[PDB]
Order: C-alpha cells, then structure tokens, then sequence
C-alpha cells in the first residue's frame, strides 16, 4: 500500500511545518513580552 | 499497523502529536503571560491585586 | 513599618517573577524545537 | 494595598502559589489526555477506534 | 493587617487543595501504571 | 506475531509519558511542602 503511506507522510510533513512556524509565532510573542519590561 | 510500526511512521505519528500537545500547552502558558504583562505594565500608568 | 520603597520593591519582585517565567517558557520552547528537528530528521529517513 | 502584601511577604506566596495551581492544571489535562489513549490502547484486545487515532 | 488574614485563610485553603489534587494525580497515574502491567 | 511489536512500541511510548507526568508532579510535590511550611 505503498500511497497509503505516502499520503500519511504528507500529512504528518505539513503537521511539522505549521509546528515549526508557531515555533517561531511564539517566539515573537516572548519577545515583545520579552520587551515592555525593560 | 504492522507496516505503520515497519516504517516508523507510527513513531513519527505519536512523537508528532506529543510535540503539537506541548506546543498548545506553552501556547496557553504564553497566552496567560501576556495578559499579566499588558496588564502589569498598565497598572504603572496611574483589579491587580484582585488578580 | 518600611515606607512605601515598599512600592519600588513590589513592582520589582513582580516584574521579576513575570520575566522568569517568560525564560521559563522561552527554555521550553527551544526544548521544542530541538524535538521538531529530532522528528524532521527521523521523517526524512522513511521511503 | 499591594504594599500590605508585600510587608506580610505574601507576595512570593501568593504569587508562587498561583504558578503552582497554572502547573498542576497542566500536567492534570496531560494526565487527562494519557488516560484515554491508555484506556484506548487496552480496550484493544476497538481496534478501528485506535488506528483511526493515529491516522 | 485584617486583610492579611482573609487572603491567608484562602492561602492555606488552597495549598491543601494542591496537595489533595496531587494525591488525585498520583492516584490516576496508578491506576494507569496498573493497566500497562 | 507481526504486530505483537506494533503494540509494543505503543505500550513503550505510554509507559514513557506516563513517567514524564509523574517526574513532574514529584517536582510540584517538593515545591508544595516547601511553600506551605514557609506559612
């Protein structure tokens, strides 16, 4: 079932990009947390 | 499943809806702190303590 | 008993404790991202 | 009135007891949500329910 | 200083019921523990 | 006997979680008692 697979992959590919950009969403939020104080 | 755990997309699966677990956990943590800031630094301008 | 450098000193300790937790979230975060890279690497090695 | 607080040092109490209950609420949705997948898991021995957890 | 206390009751008030929601966490775990034998 | 190591791997990964959850309510214990003496 070798597309089967394949279709699982792709999701599982899109799950990591949409993870690793709200890494980076996060990661501004702290900043300008990060910022006001000082 | 037995070509899931073969493939180790079953492993690939369970880290990744772990890691999309804690990501929504420290995504409600930073949503907590940024309602304390926006709040602290407004209350150094002039319910705080009521918080 | 002390005067209100009471104030100054409350508004420090919070604001302290407030910026820990913004680098105890900001550690956590990296953790997370280490694991992203972990997950992306174990990913690119399936046919 | 913070400054009351303050000179009771309840602050740090107060403060730190806050962050102790936001910490035991977290782990308790984790230990929610390993609970089910657990029961989940065992139950199998159903199956449909699982696989269908994991696609 | 008459509010001190008022805030301290709900303190100590509420730190045992941290230690009773642990106890329940670790009781839960157990169980959890039990099942993967 | 195919999936008996399926099954396995996903029992592995439970029993690891679970004691993840435990290691950190462990640490929130310690911090528990030290803020209630401190009282």
């Amino acid at each position: 079932q070798l597309g089967a697979m394949q279709h699982l992959k792709d999701q599982l590919e899109q799950r990591t990009r949409m993870i690793e950009a709200n890494i980076h969403r996060q990661q501004e939020e702290l900043r300008k947390i990060q910022e006001q104080l000082q | 499943l037995v070509v899931l755990h073969k493939s180790g997309l079953l492993e690939i699966t369970l880290k990744t809806k772990e890691l999309i677990r804690q990501n929504q956990a420290t995504q409600a943590e930073l949503d907590q702190l940024k309602e304390q800031t926006q709040m602290f630094i407004e209350a150094t301008k002039s319910k705080l303590q009521a918080s």
